[PDB]
């Protein structure tokens, strides 16, 4: 039981860590795009 | 009427079946470790019950946290980008 | 419900097996083992660290047998 | 059949008794050319009984 | 399914040997559980960060609405 549950939850970790860095990169990309928008106008 | 408060005071040194003088040592070492293993088995169940509940509860609130943080993120991103392109 | 067992030989209990259909429970002596024809499941806890009277271990079978008393090992 | 060693034979005395009268039951009512026939009390309705 | 009764000492040897290996590897996975509990501290670390950026965006959002 513990092996079965620990198998999927660590996948959720690995899926979580991969998705969290992707959105942060997109978040930084959006923020610099937002920042340059204020400077232009 | 009677009380089951009596305890064994003699040594298991005889017996026609099972334990013998040449094997009572194996019985003694097996009995003492069985209680020790069982005693640490109850502690193992006690700590597993806490950790399994702890893992389950943090994952649940994390799952609710992820869905609520994702919903607001897409809502705010869509609102700002649509507003920016409209005006 | 106070059900008494009775005892028999392997040569009969084996038949009971080859003729599954059990109320008169029988049992026998295979070396250091007790056999009962029906696959009974009375129970005890694992090794008795215990921490449980458990209604006399789920009010299971109970045995009445003469036991080897302890050899003296002490004056008192 | 309480046990295989109990010699589970069964007697069927009811089976011979239940049909026992029936050797005669069908032999008296439904044995003839027909079963029933009406009879009257006068020639005024004798032509209706048949 | 009935087992036979051989020498009790041999069964005791099987009793402790299997128990010793079972409980020893049981202790190893307890350490495996313990080391897994050591991580996941980054999960809360990004959590408070999320409200920190949420508050910054909310404070900025008020500024833009006040400006516009």
């Amino acid at each position: 039981t513990i092996d079965d549950l620990i198998a999927e939850v660590e996948r959720l970790y690995q899926q979580g860590v991969l998705m969290k860095q992707d959105i942060e990169d997109l978040k930084q990309d959006f923020k610099d795009q937002d920042a340059r928008l204020m400077s232009l106008i | 009427i009677v009380y089951n408060n009596q305890a064994p005071d003699a040594v298991n040194n005889v017996g026609q079946f099972g334990a013998t003088e040449g094997s009572i040592g194996a019985y003694k070492q097996a009995a003492e470790y069985a209680a020790d293993s069982k005693y640490w088995a109850l502690l193992a169940e006690s700590k597993f019950g806490t950790i399994d509940d702890l893992i389950a509860e943090v994952e649940r609130l994390y799952q609710q946290g992820v869905l609520m943080k994702q919903d607001i993120e897409d809502l705010k991103q869509d609102f700002k980008d649509q507003d920016a392109r409209l005006m | 419900d106070g059900t008494i067992f009775q005892v028999t030989s392997p040569e009969e209990i084996s038949y009971r097996r080859q003729h599954g259909t059990n109320q008169p429970v029988n049992f026998a002596r295979f070396g250091s083992r007790f056999i009962f024809y029906p696959s009974i499941e009375a129970d005890t806890p694992y090794y008795p660290d215990d921490g449980s009277p458990l209604i006399p271990a789920e009010n299971s079978v109970i045995l009445s047998y003469y036991a080897d008393p302890p050899e003296f090992h002490e004056d008192t | 059949p309480v046990t295989a060693g109990s010699s589970s034979w069964v007697d069927r005395t009811v089976w011979e008794s239940v049909n026992g009268t029936l050797q005669d039951i069908i032999n008296v009512f439904c044995s003839g050319d027909e079963a029933v026939t009406f009879v009257a009390d006068n020639q005024q309705d004798s032509d209706a009984a048949d």
